[PDB]
């Protein structure tokens, strides 16, 4: 029994070992109570404004749309403390842990952005934080690993199986299986078992709420579409949520196409995978014909996750949101274009969303359209990756 | 299903509890796994719990994680597991065979078709490690339609609603969880056993951390129907990978000792 | 003849070759006109808010002051687009260049933060940007150099003499000596010849103006002191300016003490150098007994500049502002402390200011004091430097 | 000061313009610099412009930047420069000697004391490259008190207020700047010359980019009093660092050609 519906249509659920169900029920009840608590909301609002820096700017990009009838705004989650939207919801979950009387934080991370976000929130709020990260990812993300440890967090490489995100996901749930009485599991995206897809959405929905207020102030109308990259789905659902009942506003999620959908080396399970049950949820997955969870692929580490949040699968199924993919090369061209013509260095994750907006503009340049891209993070973390590609390419 | 009811009736007539080992199918290879399983039965195992190798076993500690990867190193697939299961049943008509599954392998080609394949090869029960009772309806319905016992976990943190749920919905045996955490012999209940009997639950087997004869005798003394031991067996496999014959001799001596402890 | 006083007391002036005086007079007149132009002010305000992200947060740091009677706020210029306060005034100078009909930008940089700021402003406003940087600095700041080039700027290493900041300063003035009819020299700090110390202050004064409004809102009173690191003096004078007539507010500038003042390896000319004439101004300098300009030193590249802006020398002389120094080791301890107890990674430059506030607190822990630290940038750029020291040290 | 007035009076009597080379003192070494300077005079130089090596010569192009660093490579200091200057004056009583200074070297131990030292060793003029007329008051006052001509730059972008300023304040000669930019022979005015004469300015010498005899004759034809050449001389030094004797012979032939061009 739960207080809230664990499913979005047929997607979602609570597919965890029985031993973890009391932890999820506790978390659901604490969340439901906190959402009715003006004291909790005020503390969350205080941290978001005075510590993280909200509201974030909404930037009109004039140079990149010149000569077309597209107006393009970027919602600047790259300016949030920590450098990405991940910071929003870890502050809320850290307050939820304290509401429950918990003193320790467990977190998983692939790219390191959510782990850095979890470590900074725990340092600020006095929580002891431990972060699981696939050993492969520890090796390629030495900067973010050092950031986490500077903030007092314990970073634990996971040599299980593939030694990547999903195995870090596994060891986090393994740990929480025995420690949930004192520790809260701070999941990093809008996926996993209920109540996490719901909590993460509500603790990211200021993205879309601010965007709506800002576009109404600047343009006098709602956007024609809002566009966001989709790894697990947290920045996208944060941008989408306040527009879901504005049925004139298109909701476009961009999955990583990697080397090309036809190559199989991609991260686009929503449109090109198959529904399965893993990581506590029923959701589209990258999986073998035999039902083993496959490895995804993307140039951007933050999108390299073989599933997707269940609310996205549901919004797709009913036709409310449309999902597309963008390849490595398209994302790289969008990265360069924003650097050179707007002076903003975007995360390679966010560059997937920008690339699709640039496609919408370039394919139909006399179509009048007002677009907002969720600029989910800054791309300082990506300059070494881009440098190595650019000069291995010749340019 | 039928094989558990016959086993427990015979064990009580012999004033014995059940000893039930777990191994991963195909660890460390198909041929050696089949010899491992025959040794366990010949040494005194009353029933079997058998894991199908899965990419992401989030309920298993490091010992069984490595067992899954050893099986993957041999190229073991679910289809090869079900051919093994048919051969095991053809050799052992009365031994109850339970599967330890992860939900995606059951759901992959259709939940009903999974349990139909279980019936065809002679499996007796299926435990789906990441399906709580709250999500269990389609699994337990398919199980019962194909004469498969659905096995439910009774955790130590259970309440009375859960106990009534597991008692009503389960068949074959009730998996009496020793503790929180994941599977493992590194980390080592009478109240629950009485309420389960009160609610006419399937007979209880304690698992998760049973590694010594004293723990088997303790489970029988607590009025449980028996005990399950997975990691202790898998560790013996892991210790003896270089000497297959020693592996079987060490397995035989451990199983014999654990089964001896179930008389009293 | 000038419109504004080129001197602060005896410090400052316009000590440039005669050929450059018409360029400085043009710039002064354009600045004076722009400051009376509501259209210019509105465009500058638009860029600061919607592109750079102003206002920046004022963060109360509770954990680091626990058990003392110090209340410490951090003015979060680390959250500004680009990662430091440098962005503020390059946006204003880029608009001044356009006001003059100029289409090219010349800039100098030592650490790379001002060069990155100049490149992003020029990309946004459609100016062709070229950036001089000592060859030594090009080698040690490969990340920032790659950022500048991604934004379309030309980065030119200077092999002159010491091949560091001052020689980059020299080649910039050399270039401007012949190109001033089409190019504007975008100086990066509150130093150099008039009118630059005045312009840079006025285009940074939103730091202190926002701080005053924010502290009055949160605390109901003015701070007891505001504290800022001093390289050339731009973030410090930006924080100080709106408080200069609030004579109860202490103004504390922190110079880099390097390995220790007594070692001579420091960057503290205001308190431990000697007045000289160089870089277009009369100001305290690091210089040999013979009047050759010496090399400064600091662990932080952004403070490694052998002089100081003339307004700081003047504020010191009349006793309105006090200047102190902080060594490498003190700055490193402040860096670690903020990471671990507030979840903020500060620039090693800003860590000098934090270190002195922590000293004020720790030396007199029962003294009631309300302090604001100018947190001039984020320290992502510094994690490799800190990592190498920490493990060469043993910890 | 007096030596420039006597020189220009003699040159006009000989119907000649002045040719004035620039070199950095102590480039490439003290001993070789002194021989360089004696060769320039013996070859036809009418006056000298001599640079004191400075850490940050922001008005010099790459040729003279490298000259400063060569001098620093030899350990040349301002004090060693002033000992050279005294020896040069003792050898050459009538040759006007002008210094090219940067402001900090003049200001370092006191502006008045700098010009007193200039008088003691027999310097005739001082050009401070980074002091515009707007900042010149303490420098020109100290200069005049010690019988030193303050040399002012007339740029090509000058207006009439500037022309009247340089004409009134300057002595010795007016430095007629060829162009914007910095010193150099890689980058190669009669209106200003007439107004300067109208305002009774010191006689004009054109500099910045004079590298060929045709340019000297052009300056004389434009009614200037002569021409200054720095980088062309320094380049000859830079070309011949490995052969000191060839360096002096090449210097002699260039100076002789440039001085010949000043007759007409
Ligand atoms: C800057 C940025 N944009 C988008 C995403 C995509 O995540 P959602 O779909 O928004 O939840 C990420 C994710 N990062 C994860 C994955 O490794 C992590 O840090 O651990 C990100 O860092
Ligand atoms: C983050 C930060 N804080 C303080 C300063 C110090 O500069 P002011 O005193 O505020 O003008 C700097 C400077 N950087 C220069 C020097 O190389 C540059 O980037 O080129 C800085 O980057
Ligand atoms: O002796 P141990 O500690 O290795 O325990 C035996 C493990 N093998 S098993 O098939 O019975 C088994 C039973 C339940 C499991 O997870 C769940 F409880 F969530 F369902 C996992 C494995
Ligand atoms: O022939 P070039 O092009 O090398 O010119 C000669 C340079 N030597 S100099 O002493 O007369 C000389 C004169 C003026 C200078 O700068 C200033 F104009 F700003 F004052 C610098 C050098
Ligand atoms: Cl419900
Ligand atoms: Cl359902
Ligand atoms: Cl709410
Ligand atoms: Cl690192
Ligand atoms: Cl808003
Ligand atoms: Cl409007
Ligand atoms: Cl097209
Ligand atoms: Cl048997
Ligand atoms: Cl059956
Ligand atoms: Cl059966
Ligand atoms: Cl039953
Ligand atoms: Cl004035
Ligand atoms: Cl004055
Ligand atoms: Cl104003
Ligand atoms: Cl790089
Ligand atoms: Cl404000
Ligand atoms: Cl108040
Ligand atoms: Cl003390
Ligand atoms: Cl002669
Ligand atoms: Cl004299
Ligand atoms: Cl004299
Ligand atoms: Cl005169
Ligand atoms: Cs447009
Ligand atoms: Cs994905
Ligand atoms: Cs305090
Ligand atoms: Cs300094």
């Amino acid at each position: 029994t739960t207080l809230l519906n664990p499913y979005f249509g047929e997607f979602g659920g609570m597919y965890v070992p029985q031993i973890l169900m009391p932890a999820l029920n506790q978390l659901e009840e604490a969340f439901v109570s906190a959402q009715k608590d003006p004291e909790f909301q005020a503390q969350f609002a205080d941290l978001l404004k005075n510590y993280a820096g909200r509201p974030t700017a909404l930037t009109k990009c004039q140079n990149i749309t010149a000569g077309t009838r597209t107006t393009l705004y970027l919602k600047r989650e790259d300016l949030l403390h920590g450098g990405a939207h991940k910071t929003n919801q870890v502050l809320g979950q850290a307050l939820l842990a304290k509401r429950m009387g918990k003193s320790e934080i467990i977190a998983e991370t692939g790219a390191g952005q959510h782990g850095v976000a979890s470590a900074l929130a725990s340092a600020l709020l006095g929580l002891k934080c431990r972060i699981y990260m696939g050993a492969k990812d520890v090796e390629r993300q030495s900067p973010n690993v050092f950031r986490m440890r500077l903030m007092g967090a314990e970073v634990i490489p996971v040599h299980s199986g593939s030694a990547t995100l999903t195995d870090a996901c596994n060891e986090a749930l393994r740990d929480w299986s025995g420690s949930y009485e004192t520790a809260h599991y701070m999941l990093g995206t809008a996926a996993g078992p209920h109540p996490y897809p719901t909590i993460v959405r509500e603790f990211q929905r200021m993205i879309g709420e601010e965007t709506k207020a800002q576009i109404l102030d600047k343009e006098g109308r709602l956007p024609d579409a809002v566009i966001a990259c989709v790894g697990g789905g947290s920045n996208a659902i944060g941008m989408f949520a306040d527009f879901i009942n504005d049925t004139s506003v298109g909701l476009i999620g961009v999955e990583p196409g990697g080397h090309g959908i036809e190559t199989g080396e991609h991260g686009a399970p929503l449109k090109h995978g198959r529904v399965g049950i893993y990581f506590g949820m029923k959701a589209p997955m990258m999986q073998t014909a035999d039902g083993q969870i496959e490895e995804s692929y993307s140039i951007s580490a933050g999108l390299d996750f073989p599933s997707v949040g269940p609310q996205h699968a549901y919004l797709n199924s009913i036709g409310r949101a449309d999902y597309v993919s963008i390849t490595d090369d398209e994302a790289l061209e969008a990265f360069k274009t924003l650097c050179r013509h707007e002076g903003i260095i975007p995360a390679l994750e966010s560059s997937h969303a920008l690339a699709h907006a640039l496609k919408m503009m370039r394919e139909q340049p006399e179509k009048e359209q007002l677009l907002v891209v969720n600029l989910s993070g800054r791309g300082d973390k990506d300059i070494f990756t881009v440098h190595d590609i650019l000069k291995a390419r010749g340019e | 299903m039928e094989r558990y009811e016959n086993l427990f009736a015979q064990l009580n007539d012999r004033r014995e509890g059940a000893f039930v080992p777990f191994v991963t199918l195909g660890d460390p290879g198909i041929e050696q796994s089949l010899k491992i399983i025959d040794t366990l039965i010949d040494a005194g195992a009353d029933a079997l719990e058998l894991g199908v190798p899965f990419s992401d076993p989030l309920a298993d500690g490091p010992t069984i994680q490595n067992a899954n990867l050893r099986a993957f190193a041999a190229g073991v697939t679910p289809a090869q597991c079900f051919e093994m299961l048919a051969l095991i049943r053809e050799k052992h008509p009365t031994i109850p065979i339970g599967l330890l599954m992860y939900a995606n392998l059951v759901f992959n080609n259709g939940i009903d078709a999974f349990y139909a394949r279980c019936e065809q090869v002679g499996v007796d029960s299926v435990l789906v490690a990441d399906v709580p009772v709250e999500e269990s309806a389609p699994f337990r319905q398919a199980a019962l339609r194909h004469n498969i016992a659905p096995i439910f976990i009774c955790p130590p943190n259970a309440d009375d609603d859960l106990l009534r749920q597991v008692a009503s919905y389960g068949r074959g045996y009730t998996y009496l969880l020793s503790r929180s955490g994941v599977t493992g012999a590194e980390n080592r209940l009478h109240h629950l056993i009485e309420k389960l009997k009160e609610y006419h639950a399937a007979p209880a087997l304690q698992g998760f951390g049973i590694s010594s004869p004293e723990q088997v005798s303790a489970a029988v003394r607590a009025g449980a129907a028996g005990a399950i031991s997975g990691s202790a067996i898998v560790k013996i496999i892991e210790k003896n990978l270089a000497s297959p014959k020693q592996m079987l001799a060490e397995l035989r001596s451990f199983v014999s000792a654990m089964k001896a402890a179930s008389r009293a």
